[PDB]
């Protein structure tokens, strides 16, 4: 087989691998997540194609049950392993324990493997970040993101891939109370978030809510073109 | 060391001087100055096609040059001087907007070295351009005197005549030689400047 | 452990790209697929007169129907021999049935392509010529190093096989006789190889409906009458 | 890069494996042999840099089998080496098929464990040539010589080592009149190859001598006694 | 990179675990206490936006009752320590019906440190040293105590030590304000101090994180109510 | 970039016009002077290689030679007009450099190796052009220090010998001249699909 | 061992990506131009063929072309021996499904199961990647006809046209600009792969020979899958010939 | 750049006058001057045993209580000489310019036979470099033998004046012989740099190939 | 290329005669020449111990004739001959290693490099003879305007004291170049003869290809 340490140390003491991984995230296309009140709001933008793709292959929002739902931004590659492996989790979690999966449990498993991609032998860590957010029991909903590290944080408003720290500026100056307050305002404060970092996309925003004991339901783009018709 | 918010801002201010400078030279500035030399190099009395007429006669007290090849040497001389002043200015800009010197994240660094070499050719031939004009003084000035100390070699009035016309022929390549020091330069700082100007930092990871 | 095939800047295999340029340094090996067989002839060239021609053949069966020449490293064949008649008996056991051409060189170049992929192995510096016959169609395949295989009524390959393509240009035609088809490579090679030409330098084998057949030289003397 | 370990050179070469070919060559030790009519010669150098060394301690004749012999060129590192790893297939080849290997599949056997050397970068190839010889009820003297590249054939007569060259050509010479084969007389023309090319007469103990017959299929040894009677008796 | 993983210096000293004890530098600045009425451990959660949850980060989590934890540098390489430290933590209570003291605990720790490497083993194997430096703390029935590691591997008793960035001038400042027999609350007293003085934001209960273990009192993470009243009785 | 609107578009004159200009060169002005030079070469004077023939007459105890400066009237407009058309042909390279990046940089070094080579062309024919002036410089202090020079005959007859050999000389360089044009030609046409497009500028997202 | 030889295809640039996948993207371009739509009627695949000599033979039923399964074929564009692997083991994972479930793989799925295989020796192994690009056709149960487009670094995407190998920024550009978004089906949409097969290839005068064109239709609840007649792809051919003048 | 029949073939022409030509460079013209070089450093003007053969006379004498000449023989020598350097160097630029001519595009890929053509374009830069420093060497000899007879001329008093100017007169003599001998040799140097490598020069990479990778 | 059989023939005569005057070189020019300098380093004219003695005093002033030093122009006879000699034959060694250079293959090249080495260590000693050459027109330069310059004038008298020096600093040079010389002669023979194995074979062609 293949054994040998891949990421090593440097003379500074960072990781010449680990930050050209976290350079590979920013490179990809810019997606945003919030946690809003009694509900939860994805999002990320559409590089435009020209009358060609299909979108079903190409929607970056997922769902890894009916409780949590995903995104990601980085490279498409090693975005899908996570995605297949976490809903593995998700059958063999409540296979294990008849109580549903929680928002917190799945997520540290997640990072958890990125972390053992990273130290282990031969192995690569990944270029995504991913945002795990779903709702937990008694509806407290609860949006986390992931690192190709292996860290997870927890968020209110966050924003990944290019232009994530642009974004996040927008965030702190414009989250408040007034943010996430109601459904409509929650989608509309995701779609404000990916104006600033769009350049004559237009309809390229594509939306997905997630309501209570429902699953996660993805808007029309009539739906969407609804609340981005409001702007000024 | 401590801090100085007046002294040490001053030093700031002289980097964002030049910060505005730059911008303003690059979308103001050069795109004009450039087309300058191109009208200059038009010119027709660049364009002569018959360097004979242009020979001085000497006489063998009424001893005199060429008029006009020293105006064209009067005319491209503050062009000369013009592009020497403009590349000291990016030379020191390019130095100020070296970050600090770390072992990682050090390829952007190695870049505005890249580009900081290629001004290096031209603060030589800038200087050789015009010490080989002032050469030309002292070649043809001898020449004469050496014709005019023994009076019997016809060769030194033919010497005068083809350095009348090595003067014309330098002056047309050294006008192409400023046009290019303008214009390549100028495409060089644009070919890297937009997202390259800070080429990392501002990005890190999200932990440590 | 590690595959040291990488993709060149170009995007080429410099490590394939070197397998053929041994390739193309060895002996000459030209075929033509004519009639109801199919010819391969090589170059057997010894390195003095004190060594046996017939201890060694390049020419060798695979099974009753098939059988392969080769150009290229001597030792990197033995590997594929095994390897190749393993297979086609892996195979006689699953279908009771004699090995088709195509389901064995397919398998075959899966070889080398594990090789071309697997750490710590270099590519084969070998190309071969597949020959076989079955239901009544002939087949001439020629491989590469690389692993692709790929169908050709004539071929040629080794040294000198641009002048050797040149010859199938123009004396290869159609609705050519199997025997005629021998003699014309031998005036392919009548260019290329150079000096004293006998039955013993020359190695042709063919494969017909009554199957794969190695010729002996005293039948190949008969056939350099040319 | 490529003239260190085993790949595939710009021009199709391989530099570990003819870096090979010459330490083989650098041993120092010229080999010859010669495959008769009803027997086959081997004739090797064999040296004794000090007294206090061994004659049977030290020998380039070794037996894979009852009836096949082995003699090695190359730095006895890899010589003791190939021939264990022999005698693990020999054996093993009548366990499983039931009578003693033919040489054929012997020198196949033993290549294809050279082959992966130079297929695998893990190892390297071993720095002797094998010349392996024996007999078989159909095609009779059997001489064949495995390079650690893995390539072996029939050679009528081959040699190795410093002087392989000029033993080459003398080796032609004789074959070159269409040297009547018998068995002493053949041991002479592998002796007298030794003798011409260094320009010596070497002592009785400065060779050694294998044999094999038709008569006898187990390999042997040349006694040094014979060695002696056949050197100043007859040198004609 | 044209060096090796185990390659030696010509001083005597480790490529990898040279950069390992340098790359802590970087880390969160933390303070262990161990003081003859209990053991105290405070860590700087250091929170890069509002956004980013100071509650759900925790540096120090309850491996027993008794043991609590300390984090800095990479967050996730002290998680895969602590998550095997707990495992065998229970184990020890499995077989032997008892509370694991503080040392076996750090024993554990060390095994699994100097397990690190490369090739002669499985893929399950940690490749490189973690760059979090670990401080446990505890009390049993043979009183508080509290141990130093460093991504060498090595446990220490030790009254207290200083971690993170700050560790150059908080160690040697721990030095000076801790003597004889100074407690719980005259040990958050002094520590707050050195901490905020470090630090480059001011002293809140939501930018760091405290908690103490007594030999009545098990390990008890300070809610709101206690982490408010210290930082005012400073 | 936030650059002042105006003037921004004047780039596309030497960006392409001029740019275009010296396309028309390469293919049209380069081989049409290569069959000038030809007329230039089957001139029988430089084939002389006697040196009464050659040398003119010269009466010291001033007549000079105008032969050689009929020749230099031939040799100094064509090899000074090539040092421009090299001049072009490294802005023409400057133009198609792309942005700064590290792979697919191997259409960068093409351009570096042929703007290499450009530059030892363009130095070659300087210093032709500084020993064009060196001719009436050398021959001019020759004759004037064999003036004063009357009962040696050596240093007087020796004056001719750069007069023969200013013959040799610019027939080495008009013949050096000629390939000039054929190496500039023959060195940027191979080459140049990839040095108008370095990077075939593709760049596929996937991530 | 030798960690000086060792390439380590793990290692990311300093820009942020991997330098096999990037080459291996380039070593595609190098290879046959080949296209393919995904119409009303069924999908539509065709494929030039860059080898073109007078002893050339091809006796399999298509060069570039393959049958995935009953339901779905393939194309292929890049090295030319890494398609043969996954080619078997395209074939493997739609076998396997038919064991469990007894049912026909869906398009998605059988797509979505090889990149991740692909994936893999990118994510760790040492060993190298695939440098080959596979469109991909058939028909599911439900989402129909489909047609999709994937990259040797395991990313893919549904495409409704699109072109691969050489010639890819010219195809694609004079593709959409005459594609009829579910509009033009086979019979018509067929002229326009002849058409555009002409403009790709630098050699005039397009052969039926130096090109293949594959179809795939579900008719009459039965999936059928043929590989177009010369004879007549040449009168097709025929076609595009009177086209200029007319 | 647009493509034309004529104006393109007028260089492609040029490479195969420049073929021809070599052939005749390496198979005649090289040969035929080795044997002439070779009589003429054989002659018995550049066979004198003594060196003191050819020192000029010159009549200067020293004042004690004019005729000056150079020597006749040396500028014969020196006149057939000259014309042999300006045929050798022209020829080795037409040979410099003939293998640059045959340089491919720019490729790693079997570039190494190109790396051939590097080492042969650096072996005739070698002699051109002592080729045209030889034209120059005996356009010193002129102007350093010409003012050394006017300084002996200038102090008739010192005996090294006189001295020197049969010095330059032994020296220009061997430097004649060396001269020939580099040109001669320089023939068959070239001759045998390109002969050896003729098939990778002629043929850098293969002549048309590639398998469709 | 193509090319008639005299055309071999001019090449062939010249690798004939440059072979056998290289073997000469080495097995008789080189023996001889190196005890020869040795004969001339113990000959009593190279051997003066007194170079105060050597030197040629000229008077400061129909003014009379002003000779050189009898001793340095005497043994300048000796020495210059053997400088245009070793260049000479130099190049004889330089052209032969160059005609030995194998057919240039982009591997195995280590035979070449040998070669490579032993052409530098000859153009190493090339170099220093031609400034010899220098050494031997120098004197004669030094010299000869100095005393003219020492003639002419006649208030600085310390001219002839550097002229003093010059008849000192000759002989030393003219000893220490033909010391040198018969080094080179050493040097020359130790590292051709043993690296005569390389220099002419140096390839096998043991290549089983």
């Amino acid at each position: 087989s293949y054994d040998r340490a891949i990421t090593v140390f440097s003379p500074d003491g960072h990781l010449f691998q680990v930050e050209y991984a976290q350079e590979a995230v920013k490179k990809g296309s810019t997606a945003v997540g919030v946690r809003g009140k009694d509900i939860v709001v994805l999002g990320v933008e559409k590089k435009s194609v020209a009358k060609l793709q299909d979108e079903r292959t190409v929607r970056k929002i997922c769902a890894l049950d009916d409780n949590v739902c995903m995104a990601f931004a980085g490279l498409t590659a090693d975005a899908r392993i996570v995605i297949n492996r976490a809903r593995v989790e998700c059958q063999s979690h409540r296979l294990t324990v008849e109580d549903p999966v929680t928002v917190e449990y799945i997520t540290r498993y997640i990072a958890s493997l990125k972390q053992r991609y990273t130290q282990s032998n031969g192995r690569r860590p990944f270029g995504i970040s991913a945002l795990i957010v779903g709702f937990d029991f008694d509806g407290t909903p609860r949006l986390y993101q992931t690192d190709p590290s292996g860290t997870y944080h927890a968020w209110k408003a966050n924003a990944i891939g290019r232009g994530a720290k642009s974004v996040r500026e927008f965030l702190e100056k414009n989250y408040t109370d007034e943010a996430i307050e109601t459904d409509d305002l929650t989608i509309k404060l995701v779609i404000k978030a990916l104006l600033e970092v769009v350049q004559s996309g237009g309809k390229n925003i594509e939306l997905a809510v997630m309501r209570r004991d429902q699953p996660l339901k993805i808007l029309n783009p009539e739906e969407i073109e609804k609340y981005v018709a409001e702007i000024e | 060391l401590r801090v100085q918010p007046e002294a040490q801002a001053k030093v700031d201010v002289f980097r964002e001087d030049l910060c505005t400078k730059t911008e303003n030279l690059l979308g103001s500035y050069f795109p004009k100055k450039i087309s300058e030399l191109d009208a200059f190099l038009k010119e027709p009395a660049l364009n002569e096609a018959n360097l004979s007429n242009l020979k001085a006669p000497l006489d063998i007290g009424p001893v005199n040059c060429n008029e006009k090849i020293v105006v064209l040497l009067q005319r491209l001389k503050p062009e000369i001087k013009d592009v020497i002043e403009q590349l000291n200015l990016v030379t020191t800009w390019l130095q100020l907007q070296i970050p600090r010197i770390e072992d990682g994240n050090n390829f952007g660094v190695a870049v505005q070295e890249k580009v900081f070499e290629l001004m290096t050719s031209l603060h030589t031939k800038l200087e050789g351009f015009h010490t080989q004009i002032s050469k030309y003084f002292s070649e043809r000035g001898d020449a004469v005197t050496k014709a005019a100390k023994q009076p019997h070699v016809g060769d030194y009035r033919q010497l005068v005549h083809e350095l009348d016309e090595a003067e014309y022929r330098d002056i047309r390549l050294m006008v192409m030689e400023i046009r290019n020091a303008y214009a390549v330069l100028y495409d060089i700082i644009l070919k890297n400047f937009e997202k390259l100007k800070k080429p990392r930092g501002e990005t890190k990871g999200m932990i440590y | 452990s590690f595959s040291l095939t990488t993709f060149s800047p170009s995007g080429k295999l410099v490590q394939i790209e070197y397998a053929l340029a041994a390739v193309a340094g060895g002996a000459p090996s030209v075929g033509i697929k004519a009639a109801n067989g199919v010819v391969l002839a090589t170059e057997k060239k010894q390195k003095s007169i004190l060594y046996d021609e017939r201890s060694v053949h390049k020419v060798e069966p695979i099974t009753k129907h098939i059988g392969l020449v080769y150009s290229g490293m001597g030792p990197d064949y033995r590997v594929l021999v095994h390897r190749a008649r393993k297979l086609a008996q892996q195979y006689y056991l699953v279908y009771q049935e004699p090995i088709p051409t195509a389901q064995l060189v397919q398998r075959v170049a899966s070889v080398m392509q594990e090789y071309t992929q697997s750490g710590g192995v270099r590519p084969f510096g070998v190309s071969l010529l597949i020959c076989g016959w079955n239901e009544g169609r002939p087949y001439l395949f020629q491989s590469d190093p690389s692993g692709a295989y790929f169908a050709w009524k004539a071929t040629a390959m080794g040294k000198n096989y641009v002048n050797g393509k040149t010859f199938l240009e123009k004396r290869y035609n159609e609705d050519l006789e199997l025997e005629d088809a021998i003699h014309t490579a031998i005036l392919t090679l009548k260019e290329s190889f150079e000096g004293q030409m006998t039955e013993d330098n020359i190695e042709v084998g063919i494969c017909n409906e009554a199957g794969f057949r190695r010729l002996t030289p005293t039948e190949v003397k008969d056939y350099l009458a040319a | 890069f490529d003239r260190h370990i085993t790949i595939f050179s710009p021009e199709g070469r391989l530099y570990q494996v003819e870096y090979a070919f010459k330490a083989i060559n650098q041993g120092g030790l010229t080999s010859v042999a010669v495959r008769g009519k009803d027997c086959a010669v081997i004739v090797t150098q064999k040296k004794v840099p000090d007294k206090l060394l061994d004659s049977s301690t030290v020998t380039h004749l070794f037996k894979i089998t009852e009836n096949i012999g082995c003699v090695m060129t190359g730095m006895t590192a890899d010589s003791r080496s190939q021939v264990q790893r022999a005698r693990y297939e020999a054996a093993n080849w009548k366990y499983k098929y039931g009578y003693e290997i033919p040489v054929d599949m012997l020198c196949k056997r033993i290549a294809d464990i050279s082959q992966v050397y130079t297929q695998n970068a893990e190892m390297r190839p071993l720095g002797c040539c094998m010349i392996l010889i024996g007999i078989d009820e159909e095609q009779g003297p059997q001489v064949y010589k495995c390079d650690p590249a893995g390539y072996y054939c029939g050679f009528k007569a081959t040699a190795a080592g410093v002087k392989q060259t000029e033993s080459t050509s003398f080796l032609e010479k004789k074959v070159k009149k269409k040297f009547d084969w018998t068995f002493e007389q053949t041991v002479e023309t592998a002796i007298t190859c030794l003798s011409t090319v260094l320009s010596i007469d070497f002592k009785p103990s400065e060779i050694e001598v294998g044999v094999v017959t038709v008569e006898n299929p187990k390999f042997r040894i040349l006694t040094e006694a014979e060695i002696d009677a056949h050197l100043v008796a007859l040198a004609e | 990179y044209d060096r090796g993983v185990n390659t030696f210096s010509p001083e005597g000293r480790l490529f990898q675990v040279e950069y390992a004890i340098e790359a802590i530098k970087l880390g969160s600045t933390a303070i262990g206490i161990q003081t003859s009425e209990g053991v105290c451990l405070a860590v700087e959660k250091r929170i890069t936006s509002p956004l980013m949850e100071p509650s759900s980060i925790e540096k120090i989590v309850e491996i027993d009752a008794h043991i609590g934890c300390a984090m800095s540098g990479l967050i996730a390489d002290a998680k895969t320590l602590i998550d095997k430290a707990r495992v065998e933590t229970q184990n020890h209570w499995f077989t032997y019906n008892e509370t694991m003291t503080v040392e076996s605990v750090t024993q554990a720790v060390s095994n699994l440190a100097l397990q690190f490497g490369e090739e002669d083993a499985d893929p399950g194997a940690m490749s490189r040293p973690f760059g979090v430096a670990l401080l446990f703390g505890g009390v049993d029935e043979k009183g508080p105590q509290l141990f130093h590691m460093d991504p060498s591997g090595t446990f220490v008793q030790c009254d207290a030590r200083a971690i993170g960035s700050a560790s150059e001038g908080a160690q040697s400042s721990l030095q000076e304000v801790y003597h004889k027999s100074m407690t719980l609350k005259e040990a958050i007293k002094s520590s707050l101090i050195i901490l905020k003085q470090v630090m480059e934001e001011k002293l809140n209960a939501t930018n760091i994180e405290l908690a103490t273990v007594q030999p009545g009192q098990n390990f008890h993470m300070f809610t709101k109510e206690e982490l408010e009243e210290v930082i005012k009785d400073i | 970039v936030r650059l002042s609107g105006e003037a921004r578009k004047q780039v596309e004159v030497f960006r392409q016009n001029l740019f275009q200009e010296a396309e028309e060169f390469l293919y049209r002005f380069l081989p049409q002077k290569i069959i000038y030079l030809n007329q230039l070469l089957q001139e029988d004077s430089l084939n002389v290689a006697d040196l009464t023939s050659l040398r003119a007459p010269l009466d010291i105890p001033l007549p000079g030679n105008e032969k050689v400066l009929s020749l230099l009237a031939l040799v100094k407009p064509e090899v000074w007009t090539l040092k421009e058309k090299c001049i072009l042909v490294i802005t023409w390279i400057q133009h198609l450099i792309p942005k700064i990046e590290d792979g697919n940089d191997f259409g960068v070094a093409i351009q570096e190796k042929v703007l290499e080579r450009v530059n030892a062309v363009k130095t070659k024919v300087e210093a032709f052009q500084t020993t064009i002036s060196k001719y009436f410089s050398e021959r001019g202090d020759a004759v004037a220090k064999a003036s004063k020079e009357t009962h040696v005959m050596d240093y007087r007859a020796l004056v001719h010998e750069r007069d023969e050999a200013a013959y040799g000389e610019l027939r080495a360089m008009v013949l050096d001249l000629r390939a000039f044009y054929a190496e500039l030609y023959h060195i940027i046409s191979s080459n140049l699909e990839k040095i108008v497009n370095p990077k075939g500028e593709e760049k596929p997202s996937m991530y | 061992m030798s960690r000086r030889y060792d390439s380590r295809t793990t290692i990311f640039s300093p820009e942020g990506r991997l330098y096999q996948v990037e080459y291996a993207m380039e070593a595609i371009g190098h290879a046959g131009t080949c296209l393919g739509i995904l119409a009303n009627d069924g999908v539509l695949l065709a494929a030039e063929r860059r080898n073109i000599h007078k002893l050339l033979d091809e006796v399999f039923f298509s060069e570039k072309i393959y049958k995935l399964n009953e339901d779905m074929a393939c194309s292929v564009a890049g090295i030319t021996s890494d398609a043969n692997v996954l080619t078997n083991e395209l074939r493997l994972i739609a076998q396997r499904y038919l064991l469990q479930y007894q049912e026909p793989i869906p398009c998605e799925q059988l797509v979505t199961a090889l990149c991740d295989i692909k994936q893999a020796y990118t994510q760790f192994g040492g060993k190298r990647p695939f440098g080959v690009s596979l469109l991909y056709i058939g028909w599911d149960k439900h989402y129909g006809f489909q047609l999709y487009q994937s990259d040797p670094s395991g990313n893919y995407g549904g495409w409704k046209a699109t072109c691969i190998g050489n010639n890819s920024a010219a195809a694609v550009s004079m593709l959409k600009q005459d594609y009829k978004e579910g509009e033009m089906t086979l019979k018509s949409a067929l002229a326009l792969a002849i058409k555009v097969l002409n403009k790709t290839m630098d050699v005039s005068k397009l052969s039926a020979e130096k090109v293949e064109i594959a179809t795939l239709t579900r008719e009459n609840g039965k999936t059928v899958i043929r590989v177009l007649k010369q004879k007549e792809v040449e009168q097709l051919i025929k076609k595009h010939e009177e086209e200029e003048a007319k």
